[PDB]
């Protein structure tokens, strides 16, 4: 429900911080956060 | 032949709702310690007239 | 030459719910060169009565 | 997650998320994805 880049940056930072504080760590270079693209268990979907 | 031109037949209602919600948070006043100046004086060579 | 607004013929209520028009096959067709010439003839007849 | 899917036709529509890709997260993703390729190229040029 937003388009401002600052809000999205805050949301992404919160997600990564929450993952880090649980004892795990997620690489930001492989994390997917996008529309029009879904990938689940070696299955790729682009724009339907 | 299809997808040749962009169509706008289906409007985006979720975006409209987001816009109205963002408009709901606007502030149209301010809180100040002193009011703004409404009268100023020009000092000429006189000592008792301005 | 201006086409009518697409929203006049059909309405969408939800993402997957949409009303169907009675002349969908005709409204999707495109003219050929001869049919365009016939349309020009029709408008020429309209603009010069008698 | 429903599987009762049927498909009808193609179309083209404007993108709502057009302005959201100048954020810092996407820049970092692209930058690290470039950097890994750069290190691979450097290693290849060094070994061979």
């Amino acid at each position: 429900h937003t388009t401002d880049t600052k809000v999205f940056d805050k949301v992404a930072a919160s997600i990564f911080d929450t993952v880090a504080k649980c004892g795990h760590e997620a690489s930001p270079s492989k994390t997917m956060m996008t529309p029009y693209s879904v990938e689940k268990t070696q299955t790729h979907a682009k724009q339907g | 032949t299809a997808t040749r031109e962009v169509d706008f037949t289906v409007p985006d209602v979720q975006k409209i709702l987001d816009d109205i919600k963002a408009l709901a948070a606007e502030q149209v006043y301010k809180i100040v310690k002193v009011p703004s100046i409404s009268f100023r004086h020009i000092v000429m060579q006189s000592r008792d007239r301005v | 030459y201006i086409a009518p607004n697409p929203r006049i013929s059909s309405i969408t209520l939800t993402q997957r719910i949409t009303t169907t028009g009675p002349f969908a096959i005709l409204t999707g067709s495109t003219p050929t060169a001869q049919q365009l010439n016939d349309v020009r003839k029709i408008y020429l007849a309209l603009m010069f009565p008698g | 997650n429903s599987k009762d899917v049927f498909y009808d036709k193609f179309r083209t529509e404007p993108n709502r998320y057009k302005a959201l890709f100048r954020s810092s997260f996407y820049n970092e993703s692209r930058r690290m994805n470039e950097e890994k390729i750069l290190e691979a190229v450097k290693y290849s040029q060094k070994l061979g």
